[PDB]
């Protein structure tokens, strides 16, 4: 029934504090109410401390807040092997101590930031140690994969080609939200050149609320977590769909809010609104899980979608007749009291697997080579319990992820 | 986390006074007083530079190494001079001769053990050690020789903790000493092989940047020092503050050093406007990157425009949009694709603290790893040969128990170091 | 070729026997393929080298790559390069227990001697059988262990302390106070080998298991003195021969942070050097090993590496890693 969550890496923790905020906010549980149902991991104390100093301070147990005073290191190796190792046990312990206390759970919603040290590496083995300790569950990892041109870390790809290959054979469904492609939404669909990280977080903090929160919440067309991976992954590769939200209108500027279904659903497939720089440049969808929430008439959907199924310029895979999982919830969304999110009475958090990422992975793989081609910051990992193996052998890994996402599509 | 500063030589020392003059105020620590901190955040992370004893006396955890009493006895007899626990003063009343050899093999080699002693008392202080800060000048005895030894020993004692080095590489135009390239070439040698992050500053790159970027007409040393100390505060201490995207020595190290040499950077501060007038506030952000990335404004002597970059780290510290930050960096990376090296898709390492420099609204330290610094070790290396060839003031070295193969060694080494760096400019 | 690379697979060892391991390595010509035990229905990954030595069976087998065969392909040509006046290097690389020491030193008995004793024997044989009054020679030898950035003299039982590698300001790197012995015969250099090999495996070496965690370097300084009766003067030609038995490539768990760091650094650096050498048709100071052997790894020099491979399924990961490392050497 439940779904634990492990927010790993400063980012996964910032986003965590955010997604965790939106929660109580739409459940009437102020600062000090019940008890969360997740944990927080980081090898840099000062960040988890922000959850220990700032807002939502006492809504957590100093037990579900793991820290390694030591060093973060923007390098996979160190975070996965060398350092990150020391903490893992302890980490697990909570996701085994928190996993017990419950009643027939469904899985762990993992929150990490692909291209980091504590986020890429660590998790790599966290999800790793999970796939074995609970192979019998769902492993949906919600990632924030590398901005297409606006990356931060100098190494980023090293850290992301490595978190992909190690987690690939362990996740159930990996959701992806592109940090940059979300900015566009903040520039083009909300207008603000002042987007603090605290915003992107409010956003995913939204799209995510549509996943677990409301879905695990009764409705006219419930959709379990398992449901996802089933209706969402055509193949064992921990396939990565993309998150998209519909009423991303500004709560100040424009106001046409009352945008009946027929509109908000069409607003999902236009590439300028998908929290991912993977513009459907060719990527044929192969399965979409349209999660609606608020006042929505099933016919409105079983029509708004029909209209789409016949737009053709939206070309769905061949081997897939119908790939539209319609998830209907009741309670409308719940916008921050005064952030910058419109606040409509219905939304569409549609996520999907698109042959599109054939790109995004490509463009991120290429990156890697360029540097590896010169070993660039390699000495930083080797000296951290890794080898020419793990790199070269994780490169070959993704290689067959560029062929995979190619074969499962583009062909009939 | 933590670090333990090291004031090698007079310069490195003189600067200590300025690095601590600053940092303290950037942490509300009065002479011997405690934390008067205008805020409450300038305290949760202080440890990085102090120690708890009394309850109002957080003492800087640095080392003051020097073979010339008068110096430390000027730093200890002035302003903040009375905050260092006397135990910190590792003096060498000997003749602090201006010979690299006199402070690395003969005179300094003795005072070393009585230093390492303390560098251990401070390291084994508490919590977890990160690395050590090292200030000095590569143009003298107590600086290049004895300080370059202090590290060769440090890096044998904790090849784990990092080693940032702040070197005052011999300014071009005019040398404030004569053997300079001797004391220098010999210390850079030791650097390229122990510390793993070096920030090279040039007394004349400063003047310039201090007489034209600060209409300042009488730039006393105190100033130069002050400007420098401003950068080393943005680097370390800063990142030991919160931030949307914070880093720390390692991130800085693990994002800036593609190849083990250690490589040297060139620090640059952001708001560098003259007092009254200039106080233009054009600091939205494009103004800071405008600054940081220009030629002038690079504490180094060489000009970036004269050689690609391998890595860059804009360590900003003042509330800004992870969008207008992450964005700007890009155009910058495209307007100058020419010089920014290609085999690194994203050279730049954007870092973002929150709280800014006490009295300012928005700043951003720049730590550049450009291939341009090739054209400096060249300089140094040249000066050597031109004088080595004739063994100029060599008797002051050998006569101090040195080797004719020692000088050969260093030059070559550091000389090769020039070579390599070009391997990327191409 | 300035860089030659060979791989060699050995017979099952005791751990593999007790494990009932399957052989996952097969060879054909210059090609070595490796099967992923967890994926038997694939086509094996293929690799091509200057030589793929199949020594997984035994000398009783018609197709078994003997110590003699390996030496005559790799060692013999190296010695010839030394007689021609230039420096050479032969490295044995691979996982602990894969066959590095066996390939380099081998066994003390008949038929099992490695590259080092065969090369030494060949050298003295060519010298003593050199007929010419104008040609005289000198052979000097050194045998050491490089462990954690410090050097151990294997030819001096009381090597009192750990000698440092230093860089002479003009003549290059060298190990301070390291003993260099002049030998005038094979049985004599053979005596030194046995004596040094003995020191590598004494009981005290099991404390830090230096037999598998340090790099063993056997150096020979070969000097050829050429007299000339016309205008009466000798011209000296000096060749440096370095035969290396590297630390186990898997220690690059139970491995100390600094041992691992140094070993990784050493092997990683050596890899860059060799790939660069093969490129030419270089960060030497990055490790003590590559720093001490810089002169034997120059553009004039010649290098060869023999990568030892375990045959069993249980070592797939390390063996693949070794093959990739050899493939990069080029
Ligand atoms: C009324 C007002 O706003 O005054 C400003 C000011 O006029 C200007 C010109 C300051 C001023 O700085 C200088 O004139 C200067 C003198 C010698 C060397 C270098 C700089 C200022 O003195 C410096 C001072 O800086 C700080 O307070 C920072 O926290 C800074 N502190 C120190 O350097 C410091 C100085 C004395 C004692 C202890 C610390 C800092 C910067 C980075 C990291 C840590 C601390 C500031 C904003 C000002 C004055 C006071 C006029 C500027 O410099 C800095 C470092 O902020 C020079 O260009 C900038 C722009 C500022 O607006
Ligand atoms: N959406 C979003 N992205 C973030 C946030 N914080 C960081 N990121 C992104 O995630 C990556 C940064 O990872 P880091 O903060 O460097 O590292 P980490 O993953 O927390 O772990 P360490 O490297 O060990 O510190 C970059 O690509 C950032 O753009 C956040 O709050 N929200
Ligand atoms: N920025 C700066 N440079 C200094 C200071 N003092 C000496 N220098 C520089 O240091 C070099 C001289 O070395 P010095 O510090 O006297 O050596 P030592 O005292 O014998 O170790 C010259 O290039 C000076 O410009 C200072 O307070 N600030
Ligand atoms: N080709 C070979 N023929 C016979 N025995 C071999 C062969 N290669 C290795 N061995 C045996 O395998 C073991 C592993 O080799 P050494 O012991 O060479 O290990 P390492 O590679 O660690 O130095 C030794 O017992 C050796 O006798
Ligand atoms: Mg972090
Ligand atoms: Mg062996």
């Amino acid at each position: 029934r439940e779904c634990i969550s492990i927010h790993v890496g400063q980012a996964g923790v910032q986003i965590g504090n955010a997604c965790w905020e939106l929660y109580c906010l739409e459940h009437g549980i102020q600062p000090d109410g019940h008890v969360p149902r997740a944990v927080f991991v980081d090898l840099e104390p000062t960040v988890i401390d922000e959850v220990r100093t700032g807002t939502y301070r006492q809504l957590f147990h100093p037990e579900q807040l793991i820290t390694g005073k030591e060093d973060a290191a923007n390098n996979y190796a160190r975070g996965h092997y060398t350092i990150g190792k020391e903490i893992i046990d302890l980490v697990l312990d909570r996701i085994r101590k928190l996993a017990d206390q419950c009643t027939g759970l469904q899985g762990f919603s993992v929150f990490h930031s692909f291209g980091g040290g504590t986020g890429s590496g660590f998790t790599s083995l966290l999800m790793e140690r999970l796939s074995v300790d609970y192979g019998k569950k769902s492993k949906l990892e919600f990632s924030i994969y590398p901005a297409p041109q606006v990356s931060t870390a100098v190494v980023e790809p090293y850290n992301s080609i490595l978190t992909t290959h190690t987690t690939l054979e362990h996740s159930d469904c990996a959701f992806m939200v592109d940090n940059e492609a979300i900015y566009d939404i903040c520039r083009r669909n909300l207008d603000i050149e002042r987007p603090t990280y605290t915003n992107l977080n409010r956003l995913i903090g939204q799209i995510v609320s549509s996943i677990t929160a409301s879905l695990r919440f009764d409705g006219a067309l419930n959709v379990d977590l398992t449901e996802f991976q089933t209706n969402l992954v055509p193949y064992p590769r921990a396939h990565f769909p993309l998150a998209t939200y519909a009423p991303v209108i500004s709560a100040e500027k424009a106001y046409h809010e009352q945008l009946s279904v027929a509109e908000i659903t069409n607003a999902c497939f236009e590439p300028a609104n998908q929290m991912v720089k993977c513009d459907p440049r060719h990527g044929k969808y192969m399965a979409c899980c349209l999660l609606y929430r608020g006042d929505v008439v099933p016919k409105d959907v079983n029509a708004a979608i029909a209209t789409i199924k016949t737009k053709r310029t939206i070309q769905f895979v061949d081997w897939c007749p119908t790939g539209f999982k319609v998830g209907i919830n009741y309670e409308p969304p719940t916008v921050v009291p005064g952030g910058d999110l419109a606040k409509v009475q219905r939304a569409v958090c549609m996520l999907s697997n698109t042959t599109a990422i054939a790109e995004a992975w490509a463009r991120l793989d290429h990156k890697f080579d360029l540097m590896y081609a010169k070993r660039a910051f390699v000495h930083w990992y080797v000296g951290e319990g890794m080898e020419e193996g793990e790199f070269s052998e994780a490169r070959e890994d993704m290689a067959a992820l560029e062929k995979d996402y190619e074969e499962v599509g583009v062909d009939s | 986390r933590e670090i333990v500063h090291i004031q090698a030589g007079q310069c490195g020392n003189q600067i200590g006074a300025k690095f601590w003059e600053v940092i303290s105020d950037e942490h509300g620590i009065d002479p011997t007083g405690s934390y008067h901190g205008d805020s409450d955040l300038q305290l949760e992370r202080i440890n990085v530079y102090y120690n708890e004893a009394a309850g109002n006396k957080y003492v800087p955890r640095a080392i003051l190494v020097d073979l010339e009493p008068g110096t430390m006895d000027s730093v200890r007899s002035g302003p903040f001079g009375q905050i260092f626990r006397p135990d910190n003063f590792v003096f060498g009343q000997s003749g602090a001769g201006n010979n690299w050899a006199k402070g690395h093999y003969t005179e300094g080699a003795e005072l070393v053990d009585s230093v390492l002693d303390v560098v251990r008392k401070e390291s084994e202080s508490c919590d977890c050690l990160q690395g050590f800060q090292l200030t000095h000048s590569l143009g003298g005895g107590t600086g290049s020789g004895m300080g370059t030894l202090l590290i060769s020993k440090i890096r044998e004692e904790y090849p784990d903790r990092i080693m940032n080095t702040f070197s005052v590489v011999p300014s071009p135009k005019v040398s404030d000493t004569v053997v300079e390239p001797y004391n220098a070439t010999l210390s850079v040698h030791q650097l390229v092989e122990n510390t793993d992050e070096t920030y090279c500053i040039d007394n004349e790159a400063l003047y310039d940047i201090c007489f034209r970027t600060l209409k300042l007409t009488t730039p006393t040393y105190g100033d130069l020092n002050h400007l420098v100390s401003a950068t080393m505060s943005g680097v370390t201490t800063c990142l030991r503050f919160p931030g949307q995207l914070n880093a720390d020595l390692r991130k800085l190290a693990v994002n800036m050093v593609p190849f083990p040499r250690l490589h040297f950077f060139m620090p640059g501060f952001a708001p560098l406007t003259s007092r009254g007038s200039q106080q233009y506030r054009a600091l939205t952000v494009p103004e800071l990157t405008q600054q940081m990335f220009d030629a002038k404004n690079m504490m180094a002597a060489c000009d970036p425009r004269h050689g690609r970059y391998l890595t860059v780290a804009a360590v900003f510290r003042g509330r800004m949009s992870m969008k207008e930050v992450d964005e700007q960096m890009l155009n910058v990376q495209n307007k100058n694709s020419s010089y920014f090296v290609e085999w690194i898709p994203n050279n730049v390492k954007t870092a973002v603290c929150d709280i800014p420099p006490r009295g300012l609204k928005m700043s951003a330290t720049f730590i550049g790893n450009s291939t341009a610094i090739q054209e400096l070790f060249k300089r140094i290396s040249e000066q050597f040969t031109a004088m080595f060839r004739r063994k100029a003031f060599l008797h002051w070295y050998t006569g101090e128990g040195m080797d004719e193969m020692e000088f050969t060694e260093a030059e070559s080494n550091m000389n090769d170091l020039v070579s390599e760096y070009q391997q990327y400019q191409d | 070729a300035s860089v030659k690379v060979a791989v060699r697979v050995r017979p099952f060892n005791s751990r593999e026997m007790s494990r009932d391991s399957k052989c996952i390595i097969q060879m054909s010509g210059s090609t070595t393929t490796i099967v992923n035990p967890k994926q038997p229905k694939e086509t094996p990954k293929s690799f091509s080298f200057d030589y793929s030595y199949w020594s997984h069976t035994s000398p009783e087998d018609i197709n078994y790559a003997s110590q003699k065969q390996v030496y005559r392909d790799i060692g013999e040509e190296m010695l010839q390069h030394a007689f021609e006046g230039y420096n050479v290097c032969i490295f044995a690389y691979g996982q602990t227990g894969a066959g590095k020491s066996y390939t380099m030193m081998g066994k003390q008995e008949k038929d099992q001697q490695g590259i080092i004793p065969q090369l030494c024997e060949d050298l003295f044989s060519r010298i003593n059988d050199t007929t010419n009054d104008n040609m005289s020679y000198s052979v000097e030898v050194s045998y050491m262990e490089i462990y954690c950035e410090r050097v151990r003299d294997l030819l001096n039982p009381k090597n009192k302390g750990n000698l440092r590698v230093r860089e002479h300001p003009l003549l290059g790197p060298y190990v301070e106070d390291l003993s260099k012995l002049a030998v005038t015969s094979y049985n004599d250099i053979q005596d030194l080998m046995d004596s040094g090999n003995k020191a590598r495996t004494v009981a005290a070496t099991n404390m830090n298991e230096t037999s598998s965690r340090s790099h063993a370097v056997f150096n020979i300084i070969f000097t050829q003195k050429r007299h000339d009766a016309e205008t009466n003067i000798t011209t000296e030609k000096v060749s440096k021969i370095s035969l290396v038995d590297l630390a186990g490539s898997e220690r690059a768990k139970g491995t100390r942070l600094k041992e691992g760091a140094n070993i990784n650094k050493s092997l990683t650096t050596l890899g860059k050097v060799i790939s660069a050498l093969a490129e030419m048709d270089i960060p030497y100071r990055d490790s003590v090993l590559t720093w001490l052997l810089r002169e034997n790894l120059g553009g004039n020099s010649r290098t060869a590496m023999v990568a030892a491979l375990s045959p069993a399924d249980i070592n797939y990961d390390e063996t693949l890693s070794t093959l990739r490392y050899a493939d990069r050497a080029k």
